[PDB]
RNA sequence: UCUAGUCCGACUUUGUGAAAUGACGUUAUUUUACUUAUUCCGUGAAUCGGAAGCGGGUUUUUGGACCCAAGGCUCGCUUCGCGGGCCGA
RNA sequence: UUUAACAGCCUGCCCACCCUGGAAUCGGCUCAGCCGGAGGUAGGGUCCAGCGGCUGGAAGAGCACCGCACGUGGUGUCCGGUGCGCUCCCGGCGGCCCUUGAAAAUCCGGAGGACCGAAUGCCGUCCACGCCCGGUCGUACUCAUAACCGCAUCAG
RNA sequence: GUCGAUCCUAAGGGUCGGGGGAACCCCGACAGAUAGCGCGUCGCGCGUACUCCGAAAGGGAAUCGGGUUAAAAUUCCU
């Protein structure tokens, strides 16, 4: 019953990245895990700059 | 190089058959054709008011053919356009067909040309 | 005489092992080369039971070394795992309870589950609930490793056989009673064709060594010998001694 | 452009996917290849008897090119040549003749040729197959005192004669244009195998452990080595 | 009176070495070395071996994501667009 | 004393979810639980179920009744209540396990964005409407103190 | 076309190759150059040895009233 041919587009999806797939909550923890996890590489990297040069 | 750890056949050239001689020497000759399929007409008194009730003319046809073929094989035979057809084999081994003509023929016409009515 | 129930086993038939529902072989990863040289990290995505074995099962999902897609796994779970924890396997991995390590980078004393016999093999020792082995030394000139066992018997094992951290989740199952045929009866239903058993001294000669007489009794020594061919090796089989283990043999 | 940067990738264990890489040497071949290359390092790990050692010290790349040059000036006649000269001798006879000198072949005519003492160079194919045909050949050749040369290819030997595969050729006699060359080619031939003939037979073959294997025994060594000195 | 199985020895599969000891250049016994026979384990046969560079004396607070190369150099080019080569690896 | 599939609209159970707000004198709450600074109560929303409501289908049908002829016409098919009731379906919660109670076809959704149009006429389009097509075999009947088995029209 | 079979897979069954076997037969994807698929228009990419049988109670595309026979219908008529 959810073929394209018997369901309307709109009733089989949601307008949200991942939409239909994962939860509102579940989206949002995702995007704030990917922007945090990404920020602190960028301070294990330049932390370890400033130790290399020390020589 | 390869890529892939898994040995894999390659692709080779195949030829189509082109054989010096036919194994058969002449095509068969068509088994099934018009007067193959339509047998005779059912000439019973429920078969009757089906040709009026209905506009329906009720075949006797061969066991092997399909609506498809029983389709073409009235239009060859009569001349006349079928709405639908239904079939079934009887308890004697044999298959009827149901033919209902399209409202354009009418089936006691057709049926008097046949000579059953 | 007929065939005893003891020879019937061998053929297979209905006694079989019942594992429809089961979920599969629990398994460490195939050694490669990040778990030779470095480590790789894992999660676990949720706990599950197997019908059949008494330790939880874990599914931990891996990002394949050189494949766009992930790498499923199912590990015999350690007491401690949770969802959401993330599992290191590898030489260089830290020594904490769920993670993979080789035997040569385990220190002496550390208790260990799952511990491969064969370099590569996935894991054959101490896989069953509340069980683990320990590390009792290291041979670098040989390359090998001594583990003690659940039996408590002592065994040589390359250095480079893997074993994960910790001991194997859900101890303490046999200490509960069964109490009723029933509780027995789904245990077994699950597992194989071996319940209820019948003694052999209840039936009749022809199907029993045991069998027959006008008293219920073995009329033989029930000590069998090691040599003795199918259908005569009942009964306590090479038995070195029998009656209560007391004192140092109870050891 | 400053739109354009690099992006570089980090490699190493858990890091970017490595990108496609040469798998060769761990492909899974069939079992065709596998038993094939199995066949080579077999020969080799095992001791080869020396009447099976001598057809490795083939003849020298610099030297065969000569006598393979040679060999080119005595190819026998093709199939269409063959027809080409029994026409006009058809025709010759019709109205109202120099022996050609040419390379003998074939293992049981040269072998007749060896034992009638009337061949003056015998080339044997290296890669025999089975390699009993002329294991003997080398022996026969130095009991006639009849020059003998172990050449790389049996196949190379059947291109001169227009056949697939020759396992050893002969010449009994060459044209007297160019019987100074050819003399010079027996020496040098003659020097490296039937000089050598008694003393490659009591040298044992094979016995070559693996790449590995000996990386592995020379590290052994250097510590007794390393051990010696102190 | 026999028998499947099973245990045990010899020969065979079955080769390459060394040492100790013993017998008459051969030769038995014992221990040990080699790897290609043979046997076993693993995988969708995915970084094995050696030697260099580099580092000193590549990924670990998080239940995310990660592929088909950016870039540099260099030829052909039916040119500012396509097709190759070598680095990146 | 009736109202089918199907189509549209409405409704929005029990849950889940969102916004505002910031709680001890703790409060909310079920038959039982139980929930709350990891954000309760409260206020306002979103979504989900339907074998729920209205309309279309559809009274033109069916049924009942009264006639006329021996097909045909008329009238009615209306308004409420009740439940530890019965059968089936669903919801949500709880108990139980050394028991945790199939697989695959198939279908839907998502991450990624190679590649692609137009200078506005082409390109793209899971939208509406229109057009065409629909194989083969089974289908009667008994299902049992007489159609099955028991030698039978058998108290099994 | 709309109810089923048909399709899917379950316990399992039947098999290639290989290994056994005087042979009838035994094991059954375990000794192996899989089946092919996708996208362009014959080329590229992918590719882990079964496109098999196994359910009229498991999974599963779509039909509803009204009428009609001496005997059929969610199949005939509207
Ligand atoms: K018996
Ligand atoms: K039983
Ligand atoms: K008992
Ligand atoms: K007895
Ligand atoms: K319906
Ligand atoms: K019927
Ligand atoms: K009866
Ligand atoms: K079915
Ligand atoms: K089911
Ligand atoms: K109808
Ligand atoms: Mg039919
Ligand atoms: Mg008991
Ligand atoms: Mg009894
Ligand atoms: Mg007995
Ligand atoms: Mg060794
Ligand atoms: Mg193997
Ligand atoms: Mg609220
Ligand atoms: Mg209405
Ligand atoms: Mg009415
Ligand atoms: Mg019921
Ligand atoms: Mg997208
Ligand atoms: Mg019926
Ligand atoms: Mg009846
Ligand atoms: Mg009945
Ligand atoms: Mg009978
Ligand atoms: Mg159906
Ligand atoms: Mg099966
Ligand atoms: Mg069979
Ligand atoms: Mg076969
Ligand atoms: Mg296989
Ligand atoms: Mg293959
Ligand atoms: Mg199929
Ligand atoms: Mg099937
Ligand atoms: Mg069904
Ligand atoms: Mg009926």
């Amino acid at each position: 019953e959810y073929k394209r041919s018997r369901l309307s587009r709109n009733r089989r999806t949601v307008n949200r990245a991942y939409g239909g797939v994962l939860s509102g909550s579940a989206v949002r923890e995702r995007i704030i895990r990917a922007f945090l996890v990404e920020e602190q590489k960028i301070v294990k990297k330049v932390l370890k700059i400033q130790k290399a040069k020390e020589k | 190089i390869r890529t892939k750890v898994t040995f894999h056949r390659p692709k080779t050239l195949k030829k189509d058959r082109s054989p010096k001689y036919p194994r058969v020497s002449a095509p068969g000759r068509n088994r099934l054709d018009q007067y193959a399929i339509l047998k005779y007409p059912l000439t019973t008194e429920s078969a009757m008011k089906k040709i009026e009730d209905n506009n329906t003319l009720v075949f006797i046809v061969d066991i092997k053919a399909d609506k498809k073929k029983i389709k073409d094989a009235v239009k060859k035979m009569y001349d006349i356009q079928i709405k639908k057809v239904n079939t079934l084999i009887r308890p004697d081994g044999t298959k009827k067909a149901y033919v209902r003509l399209t409202p354009d023929y009418d089936a006691l016409d057709v049926a008097n040309k046949i000579g059953i009515i | 005489g007929r065939v005893i129930r003891a020879q019937r086993k061998g053929a297979g038939s209905v006694f079989k092992s019942h594992t429809h529902h089961r979920k599969g072989p629990a398994r460490f990863r195939t050694l490669d080369f990040g778990e030779r040289n470095g480590y790789l990290k894992g999660v676990i995505t949720e706990v599950i039971h197997d019908p059949g074995r008494g330790a939880p099962l874990a599914r931990v999902t891996f990002r394949h070394p050189f494949r766009y897609k992930h790498q499923k796994e199912l590990f015999v779970a350690a007491e401690g795992m949770y969802t959401g924890q993330f599992v290191y396997c590898g030489k260089k991995a830290t020594l904490m309870v769920g993670n993979v390590l080789p035997l040569r980078s385990i220190p002496e004393g550390a208790v260990v589950c799952n511990v491969e016999h064969k370099v590569g093999d996935r894991g054959v020792f101490a896989r069953c609930s509340g069980d683990y082995a320990i590390v009792i030394s290291h041979n670098p000139d040989n390359g090998t490793t001594r583990v003690k066992l659940p039996s408590g018997a002592k065994k040589i094992v390359p250095s480079g056989c893997r074993a994960m951290i910790g001991q194997v989740a859900g101890g303490g199952r046999t200490e509960k009673p069964m109490l009723k045929a029933g509780n027995a009866y789904h245990k077994y239903r699950v597992k194989r064709n071996c319940w209820p058993k019948v003694r052999g001294v209840a039936m009749n000669p022809v199907e029993h060594p045991h069998g027959g007489g006008n008293h219920q009794h073995i009329g033989h020594a029930s000590t069998v010998r090691r040599d003795a061919p199918p259908g005569q090796k009942v009964g306590l089989i090479a038995a070195r001694r029998t009656g209560r283990l007391r004192g140092q043999a109870r050891a | 452009n400053p739109l354009f940067e690099k992006r570089p990738k980090q490699f190493g264990i858990g890091g970017a996917l490595p990108p496609k890489k040469d798998v060769t040497r761990n492909v899974r071949w069939p079992r065709n290849v596998t038993l094939q290359r199995k066949k080579r390092i077999l020969k080799m790990r095992l001791k080869v008897p020396p009447a099976l050692n001598q057809f490795t010290k083939t003849l020298d790349k610099n030297l065969a090119t000569t006598l393979f040059k040679m060999l080119l000036k005595y190819r026998p006649e093709d199939k269409a040549a063959k027809k080409e000269r029994l026409v006009k001798r058809a025709q010759a006879e019709a109205e109202g003749t120099k022996k050609p000198i040419i390379v003998k072949y074939g293992l049981k005519h040269i072998t007749y040729l060896i034992e009638q003492n009337k061949a003056q160079l015998v080339v044997i194919a290296h890669d025999v197959d089975p390699i009993e045909l002329v294991v003997w050949l080398p022996a026969l050749c130095r009991k006639m005192e009849i020059p003998y040369c172990i050449v790389k290819g049996k196949a190379r030997l059947g291109s001169i004669v227009h056949k697939k595969t020759a396992s050893a050729l002969c010449l009994t006699t060459v044209k007297n244009e160019d019987k100074m060359e050819f003399s010079r080619v027996l020496e040098a031939i003659k020097a490296n195998f039937n000089d050598k003939y008694e003393e490659n037979r009591k040298k044992w073959g094979g016995g070559i452990m693996g790449s590995k294997s000996q990386a592995r025994t020379k590290a052994k060594e250097r510590v007794l080595a390393k051990e010696a000195a102190q």
